């Protein structure tokens, strides 16, 4: 699965 | 298997990547593994396009994010490129793996590692890297800027990132968040808890490539 920061 | 493992150490890690304004975290994770497994079986670390299973994998959700073992299994079903010929763009476009000769790299396959278990997380990574998965919105690990990362967090993962090695209080990750973010583009999450979920859901979801 999967963020920006 | 040993109390210390660090795959950089090994030069078995190319330089740390920025995903940019892209959930591509994904295709980040997946190409450190295969980076990785390359230099393991044939001793030659070289750079894997990122943004060929951007664009390719459509499984996954190019910059909405995506799935590390669907990427795994495109290279080993298909190939990967090196990242000069496919260099990351931060943008998904249209697949140009033909357009870009033949691949450089192959895959013999992509294996899970056992959920919710910290010593076959921790055997898997002594055998190479391995994509792992972690809860990441919080902004404890957004703002983390080094030491043994405890949390706080959740296990509602959604960040694909990956194992490099280890240590006695932790599971060394290379993130793909550019190198001023944590320890030079590093986490060190704390392990060894009572905590089969790992921190922030680390032992949720991982996979490495097999080759050869």
């Amino acid at each position: 699965g999967g963020l920006s920061l | 298997i040993p109390e210390y493992v660090d795959w950089r150490q090994k030069g078995a890690v190319t330089p740390v990547k920025n995903q940019g304004s892209c959930g591509s975290c994904w295709a980040f994770s997946a190409v450190v593994t295969i980076e990785g497994i390359i230099k393991i079986r044939t001793g030659n670390l070289n750079q894997y396009s990122e943004q060929e299973l951007l664009d390719c994998d459509r499984r996954s959700y190019g910059c909405n994010g995506g799935y590390p073992w669907s990427a795994l299994q495109l290279v080993a079903q298909y190939g990967i490129h090196y990242r000069n010929t496919y260099p990351y763009e931060g943008v998904q476009r249209y697949c140009r793996s033909r357009e870009k000769g033949p691949y450089a790299a192959k895959t013999d396959g992509v294996r899970q590692v056992q959920p919710y278990n910290e010593g076959a997380l921790l055997y898997s990574i002594a055998n190479q890297p391995v994509s792992v998965v972690l809860e990441a919105a919080g902004k404890d690990f957004q703002l983390y800027r080094g030491g043994i990362f405890v949390g706080p967090c959740g296990n509602k993962v959604d960040h694909a990132v990956a194992a490099v090695g280890y240590g006695p209080n932790y599971i060394l990750i290379k993130n793909s968040w550019g190198t001023g973010w944590g320890e030079n583009g590093y986490i060190r999450i704390k392990r060894g808890t009572g905590n089969s979920y790992g921190v922030c859901g680390l032992y949720t979801s991982s996979f490495y490539p097999v080759k050869n």
